[PDB]
C-alpha cells in the first residue's frame, strides 16, 4: 500500500504535479464544506 | 561477569592454547577485513572506470561555440554537484568532461587541483590516469 | 436583413445574459483581490500622491523607493475623464511607460501603451489594444509591436474571446500569433478559459494549448473573510503550484496572508496609520531557506480631503 | 539552424489554419447560448 | 512589396515620434489637467508633493 | 593462519603486560567480527537519530515561524479592530 | 602601616570622589543610549520571553530569525542572583556562547566567557575577566585564551584602570599584551581615555597608542530628547567618521535617528503595541547607493506580568 | 593648397546643386574652425548642464527620502504620544 | 620547560571540559532556576514558550 | 581663497579627516549653544 | 540675413574667385583638423608606450605564490578601474602586468578577449604589439 | 618572515618596559586627586 502511494507522491517524475493537485483538492474541500467558515470567521 | 572475566584472562594469560584459539580467530577475521577493503576498492575504482566508458558513449561537441557552452555547463554541473557530497563521482565526471573539452586540460587541472576539495579531486586525478586519452 | 437581426437580438435580449468582463480579470478575486502576489515587495517605498481634481481626474504622484528592482524615483501623472484617461510615469533612468484609454464609444474602448527606455533599444515597445464589449460577450485584439516595414506582418498579434453562455458560465479563448522575424516561420499559441460564477463562490480555469492549466476558487466566508485557492501546472519537465490564502477586511487595516506548496509564505498588512496615510507591512518567507523578504511602504494623498465638492468622474476607462 | 524557403510556406499555412478555427470556435461560442436554451426545454 | 527608400523614411518617423513622446508626454498630462481641472491650482503647487 | 606462525606466541605472563595492555584485553573479549558488525549498526542508527531530530527540529522551526508571522499581524490588527466595535457601540 | 593607611584612606574618603564605572561605558550615553549601531539590524526577528521568577531572576528565551547574518534559531537560558549571574545560548548550528559571573566580595567580580563552536576549530574561546571596583576607581584585568602548555604565556591579554579625579573627570588607561605563538614576539599596545561628566552634558575621549582617536559629546534636550555626536579617525590611510543622533523618549514607544558623514542614514522605532508585546522597525539607508535595509521584530514576555509579589533581585552581576 | 588643385572646380551652376546639396550650402557658410569650435563648447556645456541637474536631483531625493524616513515614523510617535497626553488631562 | 607527556594530558583536559560545557552548561542553567526559582514552573511549562 | 580651502576639505589625503573634523565641531555647537533644544524639542 | 544669403549663394554659384576662395581655406582646415588627430593619436600613442615603460620599473614578483597573489590583484584592479570609462588606460595597465606574470598569456588573453570591454582590449592590445618581451 | 632569536628577546623586552611604564602611569592617577587638590589650595 505505502509502497505504492510513497513512491507516487515524492520519488516521481510527476511528483510536483500530484503534490500541487492533491492539495488544490483538499483546500477547495476544506472551503466548500463550510468547515473553513467555521474556523476562519 | 567479573568471576567469568577473571577466569578469561587467567586462561589467556596461562594456557597458550587459550591464546592459539583466539589468535586464529582474529588473524582469520583481519584477512577477510582487509579482503573486504580491496573488494571495495575495485568496485570504487570501476565505478571511476565505469564513468570514464559512460563519457565516451555521449561524445563530446566539436564547434567551439558548443565546446564553450558544453565546457560552462560540465564546469556548471559539476560545481553545482560539488556542494553534495552524495554526488563527487557525478561532479568529477562533469569535471572530467570538461577537462577533455577544455583546449588547455593542464592550466585547468592547475585550477582544480585549487578550487575543487580533495575528495572529488582524488577520483578525478584517477579518471585522468584511467582515460589514456587526455592530454 | 433587420427582420432577423432584430427578431435574433431579441431573442438574445430576454435570455438574461450579462457582460463577463475581460478574459485576464477571470481570476481577480483570487490572483488580485486575495493573494498576496500583486502587492508583495521589498525594502522601503514612499508614494505621495496629489490630487488636484476628481472631475475631472487628475493627480501627481512621486514615488521613493530603495529595494530589490525598485527604481529610486518614479514621477507619475494622470488625468481621466468619462471618455478618457492618460497616464505616464517615468524613472530616475528616463524609462517611460504610458498608457492612453479613448472611448470611441461606450462599447468600445481603445488602449494605447508604450514603454521608452533610453538605455536598452530593445525595451522599447508599443501595444495598441482594442476592445468591444457587448451585452454578452466581449471581444478584443491587441498588436504589440505591429510592423510591416520588412515587407511582411511581423510582431505579436493576441485575439481574446469571452463569452456568458448562462447567468453564471462563461467560456472564453484566446489566440496567438508571433513573427520575430521574416526569414522564421509564424508562431501561434491558443488558449481556453473559463468561469463559473455566483455570490458566494467563483470557479475559473485556463487552458494553454501547450499543456499549462491554471485553475482557482475563490469563496467568501462572510462580510469580513475571503479566501480562494490557486492552481498552476506547467509540461514545458512536470512542474506544479498551488497557493491558499484569505483576506481579512477590518475597518482600519486589512490582512492577506497565504502558503503554497512550495513551502513559501507570505502575508501583506495595510493600516489606515492616520486618514491620509497608509502604511503597508510585507513579509515572504521561504521556508526550504529560512530566507526572509521585508518590505515596509507608505502612501499619502494630500489632495483629496481638501477638495469634496465635485464627485469622481465615471466610468474613467482605466 | 535557418528554415527553408518550403518550410516557411508550411509554417504559414498551420499558423492561418489554427486561428481559423479559433474564429471558428469563437462563433460557436457566441451561438452556444441559443443551444444550451434548447437543452433545458427538450424536457 | 516596400521601397528601401520608403523604408528609411518610415523608420525616421518612428525615430522621430519616439523621441516626441518621450519628451513630451508626460507635460502634455500636466498641462491637460492645469487647465482642465476645477478648481485651477498654483503652478508652483501643481507639481508640490503634500504642500 | 598456520600453526607454526600462532605457535611463535608460545609464553606470556600476566604481569608483564601494560596497564594500557591489561585494558585493551577487555575490548579483546568481544569477537572483532560482531563488534565490527555493532559499530556498523550503531553508526547508521545514531545518523538515524540526528536526522529525525534535524527533521523534528525543522519542522518546529516552521511551525513556529509560520503562527507568529500570520497570528501576530493578525492579533494585533484583529484587537483594533475590536476597540473600534466597542466604541462605536458604547455610542 | 595602618597608621598612615587610615589617614591616608580618611583623607581619600573626604575629596568626595566616586566610581567612575567599567572602561568600556564612557561613551554609553552616546553609542548605546542614544546610537541606532547596537540596535540594527536586518530582516525578521522575533523573541518569545518567558519569565519564572524575578528573585531568583531566572527566565528562557526562544529567538526566531531570518536576516543577514542572523541565525534562524537561538535559544537562551539564564538565572541571576543578587550574588551571581549565569547565561547561555545556543544557535541552530550548536554554538554556544556562555556567561558565568560571580560576586566574590561586592567589590570584586569574576566573569567567565565561553565560545563553543562545533564547526569551526578557530572559534572556541575562553575569556576570563577579573574586576574591582574602589570607592573612586577601578581596575580589571582580561585573560583570552591563556595558555602556557607551549612553556611560554601565550594569548591575549588585557589591563584597564580608569580613576576619577574630580567630582566629574575621569581619566583612564588600557594596556594589551599578544603573543599568538611562541615563535614570534609579543606585540602591545596601549589605550587613553577620559571622561568629563555633569547632569546635562557629558564629554568622553579614547586615544590609541596606534594614533586612532574615539571622541563624542552627549547633551540631554529635556526630559524626553537627549542627543548625542560621536567621531572616530583612523590613522592605519586617514579616515574618519562623525555620528550625530539623537533619541526620543515618548511614553509608548522610543525612537532613535542618526546620521553620519559617510551619507548613512539610520532610524529604529520600539513601540510598545500592547502591554506584553513591542515592535521594532529599524532602517538604514546609504544615500552614495540608494540602498536600504529593512528590520523588523517583536519581543514578546509573558511570565512577568502574572507575577507581581516577588521583585527584582538587587545587583545582579550582569 | 595649391592654385592648380583649386582651379579644377572652374565652372558651377545653381540649379545643378541638388536639393539637399542647396541645403549642405547654407551649413558651409559658418568657418568650419569656429562651428567646430563651437560644437566643443556645445558639447562641454551640455555635459556641465547634465551633471548639474543630475547632482540637483540627485540632492532633491536624498533631502526627501531623508525628511520621510525620519518624519513619518516620528510624526506617528508624536501623535500618538499627544493622544496620551489629551485623554491623561481629560481625567 | 613542560613534558610532553604532561602536554598530551592537559591537551585532552580541555577536550574533555570542552565537551562537557558545550552540553551540560544549558541544562545546568536550567537546573538551577527549575529548582531555586519561586514558585516552581512544571516541567512542560518549563520550556513553554508563551503558554 | 577657495583654491586654499576647497583643496583641503575635498580633494586631499585627510580630506576625509577633515570633513570627519569639520562635522563634529559643528554638531556639538549645535548642542551646546542651546539651538538645538530650541528646536529638536 | 535673406539679402546676404542670396548674395552669398549667388557669389558662390557665379563667382569662381568666391569659390576659390573658400574652397581655400576649408582644405586649409582640412589639413589641420588631420593633423591634429594624428598628433592626439601619436599622444594616446606615447601614453600606451609610457604604461608599458613604467610597468617594468616596478618588477615582477617571482615566486609563484606572489605570482598568483599579484595577478590575482591585478586582475582585481584592473577589472575594478574597467568599470569606469576614465580608467581604461590603468585597467590595461592592470590586465597587462597580469598577463604579463600569468604563465600561460595566450589563454588569458582569449579570457580578456571576451570578457573586457573593446575600448580597454584596443589599447592592452597595443601594449602587446608595443612589449615585443611578451611571450 | 620568521624572526631571529636575538630579536625576539629584543621584543620580549620592549613589551615589558611598555606594560611597565603602563603600571607607573596608573600609580599616577591614583595619586592624582591629592595634587590636583593641591592646586586648588594653591591659590
Ligand atoms: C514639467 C516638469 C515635470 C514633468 C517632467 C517630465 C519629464 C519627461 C521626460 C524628460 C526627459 C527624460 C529623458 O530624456 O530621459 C532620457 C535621458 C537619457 O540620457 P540622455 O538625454 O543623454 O539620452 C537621450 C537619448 N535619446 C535622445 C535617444 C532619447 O535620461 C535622463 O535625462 C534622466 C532623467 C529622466 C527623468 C527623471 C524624472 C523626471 C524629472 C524629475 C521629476 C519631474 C520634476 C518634479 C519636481
Ligand atoms: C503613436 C505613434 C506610433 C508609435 C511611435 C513610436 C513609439 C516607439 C516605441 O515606443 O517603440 C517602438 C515600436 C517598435 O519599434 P520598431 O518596430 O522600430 O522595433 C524596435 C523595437 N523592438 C526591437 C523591440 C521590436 O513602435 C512601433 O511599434 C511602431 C510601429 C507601429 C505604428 C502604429
Ligand atoms: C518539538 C520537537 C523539536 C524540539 C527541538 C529539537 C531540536 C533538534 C535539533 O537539533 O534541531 C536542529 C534544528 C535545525 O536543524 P538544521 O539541520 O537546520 O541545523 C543543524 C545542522 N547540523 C546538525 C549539521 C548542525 O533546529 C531548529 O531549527 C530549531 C528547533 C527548535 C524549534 C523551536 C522549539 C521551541 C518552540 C516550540
Ligand atoms: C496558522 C495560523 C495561526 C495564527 C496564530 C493564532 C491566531 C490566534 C487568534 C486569536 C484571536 O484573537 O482570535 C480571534 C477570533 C476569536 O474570536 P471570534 O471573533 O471568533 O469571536 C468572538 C468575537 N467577539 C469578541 C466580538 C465576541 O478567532 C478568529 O476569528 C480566528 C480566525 C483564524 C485566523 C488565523 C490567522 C489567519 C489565517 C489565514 C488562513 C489562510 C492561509 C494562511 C496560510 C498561513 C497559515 C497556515
Ligand atoms: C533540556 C532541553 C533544553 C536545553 C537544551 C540544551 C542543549 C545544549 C547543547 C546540546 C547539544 C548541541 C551540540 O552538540 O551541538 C553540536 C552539534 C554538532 O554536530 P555533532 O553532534 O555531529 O558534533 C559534535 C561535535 N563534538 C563532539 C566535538 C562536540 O550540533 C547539533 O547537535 C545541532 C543542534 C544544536 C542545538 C540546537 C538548539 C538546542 C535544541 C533546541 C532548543 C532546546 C529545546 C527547546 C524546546
Ligand atoms: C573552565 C575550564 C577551562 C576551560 C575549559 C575548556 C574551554 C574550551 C573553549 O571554549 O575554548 C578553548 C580555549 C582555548 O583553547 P586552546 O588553548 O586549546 O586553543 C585553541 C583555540 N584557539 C586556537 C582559538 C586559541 O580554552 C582555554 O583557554 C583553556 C586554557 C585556560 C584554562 C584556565
Ligand atoms: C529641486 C531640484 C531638482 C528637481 C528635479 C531635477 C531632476 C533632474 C534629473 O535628471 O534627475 C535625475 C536624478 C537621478 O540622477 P542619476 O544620475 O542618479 O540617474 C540618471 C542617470 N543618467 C542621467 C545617466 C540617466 O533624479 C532623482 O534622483 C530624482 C529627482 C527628483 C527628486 C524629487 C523631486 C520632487 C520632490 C521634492
Ligand atoms: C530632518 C528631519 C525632518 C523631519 C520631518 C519634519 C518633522 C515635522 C514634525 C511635525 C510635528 O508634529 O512637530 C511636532 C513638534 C511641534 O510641536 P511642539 O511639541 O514643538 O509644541 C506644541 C506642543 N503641544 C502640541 C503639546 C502644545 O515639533 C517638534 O518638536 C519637532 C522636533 C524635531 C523632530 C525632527 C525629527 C527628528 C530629528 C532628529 C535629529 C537628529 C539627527 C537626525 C539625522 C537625520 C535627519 C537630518
Ligand atoms: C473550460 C472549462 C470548463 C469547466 C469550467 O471552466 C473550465 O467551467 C465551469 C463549469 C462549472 C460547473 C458547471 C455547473 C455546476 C453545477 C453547479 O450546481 C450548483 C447548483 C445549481 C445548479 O443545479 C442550482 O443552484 C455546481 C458547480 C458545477 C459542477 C460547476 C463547477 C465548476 C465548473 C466545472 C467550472 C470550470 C472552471
Ligand atoms: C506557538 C508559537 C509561540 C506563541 C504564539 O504562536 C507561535 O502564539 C500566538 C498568540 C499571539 C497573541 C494572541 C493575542 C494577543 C493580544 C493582542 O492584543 C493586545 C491588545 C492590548 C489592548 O490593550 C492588550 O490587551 C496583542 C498580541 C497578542 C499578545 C498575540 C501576540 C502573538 C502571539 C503571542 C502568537 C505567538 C507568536
Ligand atoms: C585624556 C583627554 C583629556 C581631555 C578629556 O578627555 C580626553 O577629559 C575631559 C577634560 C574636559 C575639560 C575639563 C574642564 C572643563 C572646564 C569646564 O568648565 C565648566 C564650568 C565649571 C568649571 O569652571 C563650573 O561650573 C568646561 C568644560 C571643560 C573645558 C572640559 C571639556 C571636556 C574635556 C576636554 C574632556 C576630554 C574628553
Ligand atoms: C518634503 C517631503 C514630502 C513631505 C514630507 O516630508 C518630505 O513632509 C512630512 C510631513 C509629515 C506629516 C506631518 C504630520 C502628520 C500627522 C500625523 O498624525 C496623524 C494623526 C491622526 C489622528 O487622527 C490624523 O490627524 C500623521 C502623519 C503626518 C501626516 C506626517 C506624514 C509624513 C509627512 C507628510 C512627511 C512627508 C514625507
Ligand atoms: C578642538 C576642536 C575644535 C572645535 C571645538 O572642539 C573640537 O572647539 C570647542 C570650542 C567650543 C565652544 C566654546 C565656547 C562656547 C560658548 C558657550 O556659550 C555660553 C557661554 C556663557 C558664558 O557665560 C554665556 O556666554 C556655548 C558653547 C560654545 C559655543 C562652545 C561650543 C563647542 C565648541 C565650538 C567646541 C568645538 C567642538
Amino acid at each position: 500500500p505505502i509502497t505504492g502511494a510513497y513512491n507516487a507522491l515524492f520519488v516521481s517524475e510527476n511528483a510536483s504535479i500530484v503534490r500541487s493537485v492533491v492539495a488544490f483538492g483538499l483546500a477547495v474541500t476544506f472551503l466548500a464544506s463550510g468547515w473553513a467558515e467555521a474556523i476562519l470567521s | 561477569v567479573l568471576a567469568y572475566a577473571a577466569y578469561f584472562d587467567y586462561q589467556r594469560r596461562h594456557n597458550a592454547e587459550f591464546r592459539r584459539q583466539l589468535r586464529r580467530n582474529e588473524r582469520r577475521q583481519a584477512r577477510a577485513e582487509k579482503d573486504l577493503a580491496e573488494a571495495s576498492a575495485k568496485a570504487q575504482r570501476q565505478r571511476i572506470k565505469q564513468a570514464v566508458d559512460e563519457a565516451k558513449e555521449e561524445g563530446f561537441p566539436t564547434s567551439a561555440e558548443d565546446k564553450e557552452a558544453f565546457f560552462l555547463e560540465q564546469v556548471q554541473a559539476g560545481e553545482m554537484m560539488s556542494a553534495d557530497p552524495s554526488k563527487h563521482l557525478e561532479a568529477a565526471l562533469c569535471f572530467y568532461k570538461a577537462l577533455k573539452v577544455y583546449p588547455t586540460p593542464g592550466d585547468l587541472i592547475n585550477i582544480y587541483d585549487k578550487t575543487v576539495s580533495k575528495p572529488i579531486l582524488d577520483i578525478l586525478a584517477e579518471m585522468i590516469a584511467y582515460d589514456s586519452s587526455l592530454r | 436583413l433587420s427582420d432577423l437581426y432584430d427578431a435574433f437580438q431579441e431573442r438574445r435580449q430576454k435570455l438574461g445574459l450579462s457582460n463577463p468582463g475581460l478574459v485576464e480579470n477571470i481570476a481577480k478575486e483570487v490572483q488580485r483581490d486575495v493573494l498576496t502576489t500583486n502587492l508583495m515587495f521589498s525594502g522601503l517605498r514612499a508614494d505621495l500622491t496629489k490630487a488636484f481634481s476628481l472631475n475631472p481626474l487628475f493627480q501627481v504622484s512621486h514615488q521613493f523607493a530603495m529595494g530589490e528592482r525598485l527604481s529610486p524615483y518614479t514621477f507619475a501623472a494622470l488625468y481621466g475623464t468619462s471618455k478618457m484617461f492618460a497616464q505616464g510615469n517615468i524613472d530616475d533612468q528616463g524609462n517611460l511607460s504610458t498608457t492612453f484609454n479613448y472611448r470611441w464609444t461606450p462599447s468600445f474602448t481603445t488602449k494605447t501603451r508604450f514603454q521608452i527606455t533610453p538605455g536598452a533599444t530593445g525595451q522599447d515597445m508599443a501595444q495598441f489594444e482594442h476592445e468591444y464589449s457587448g451585452a454578452d460577450f466581449t471581444a478584443t485584439i491587441k498588436a504589440l509591436n505591429p510592423s510591416f516595414l520588412e515587407g511582411g506582418l511581423t510582431g505579436i498579434f493576441v485575439g481574446q474571446y469571452l463569452q456568458s453562455i448562462t447567468p453564471k458560465l462563461s467560456l472564453g479563448l484566446e489566440a496567438v500569433w508571433q513573427r520575430a522575424g521574416l526569414t522564421q516561420g509564424p508562431d501561434t499559441a491558443i488558449s481556453y478559459v473559463g468561469r463559473y460564477k455566483t455570490e458566494n463562490w467563483i470557479a475559473s480555469a485556463q487552458l494553454q494549448a501547450q499543456g499549462a492549466l491554471n485553475a482557482s476558487y475563490w469563496q467568501r466566508l462572510g462580510e469580513k473573510v475571503q479566501a480562494g485557492v490557486d492552481m498552476t501546472l506547467s509540461v514545458n519537465t512536470k512542474e506544479g503550484i498551488t497557493t491558499f490564502g484569505a483576506k481579512y477586511d477590518f475597518r482600519m487595516s486589512t490582512f492577506r496572508a497565504q502558503i503554497d506548496t512550495k513551502g513559501k509564505l507570505s502575508c501583506v498588512l495595510e493600516k489606515r496609520v492616520a486618514a491620509p496615510v497608509m502604511m503597508t507591512f510585507a513579509a515572504d518567507v521561504d521556508h526550504f531557506t529560512q530566507q526572509a523578504k521585508v518590505g515596509v511602504g507608505i502612501s499619502i494623498e494630500a489632495g483629496g480631503e481638501e477638495l469634496q465638492d465635485q464627485q469622481p468622474a465615471p466610468n474613467i476607462p482605466f | 539552424p535557418q528554415p527553408s524557403p518550403e518550410e516557411l510556406r508550411a509554417a504559414e499555412a498551420e499558423a492561418a489554419s489554427t486561428i481559423q478555427r479559433a474564429i471558428a470556435t469563437a462563433a460557436v461560442l457566441y451561438l452556444a447560448p441559443f443551444i444550451v436554451d434548447a437543452v433545458y426545454k427538450m424536457f | 512589396l516596400g521601397a528601401d527608400s520608403k523604408q528609411e523614411r518610415i523608420s525616421k518617423l518612428i525615430e522621430i515620434s519616439r523621441v516626441v513622446i518621450h519628451y513630451g508626454y508626460l507635460p502634455m498630462i500636466l498641462y491637460l489637467g492645469y487647465t482642465r481641472s476645477e478648481p485651477k491650482p498654483s503652478i508652483i503647487r501643481l507639481l508640490s508633493p503634500l504642500s | 593462519d598456520t600453526d607454526s606462525e600462532i605457535s611463535t606466541e608460545s609464553n606470556f605472563d600476566p604481569s608483564e603486560e601494560t596497564l594500557a595492555d591489561r585494558l585493551h584485553a577487555l575490548r579483546d573479549m568481544v569477537p572483532p567480527a560482531y563488534r565490527g558488525w555493532i559499530y556498523h549498526k550503531y553508526e547508521q542508527t545514531t545518523s538515524a537519530v540526528r536526522k529525525a531530530l534535524s527533521f523534528a527540529g525543522r519542522a518546529a522551526w516552521t511551525v513556529s515561524v509560520t503562527a507568529l508571522l500570520v497570528g501576530v499581524p493578525f492579533s494585533l490588527a484583529y484587537g483594533e479592530d475590536q476597540q473600534y466595535a466597542a466604541m462605536e457601540q458604547e455610542q
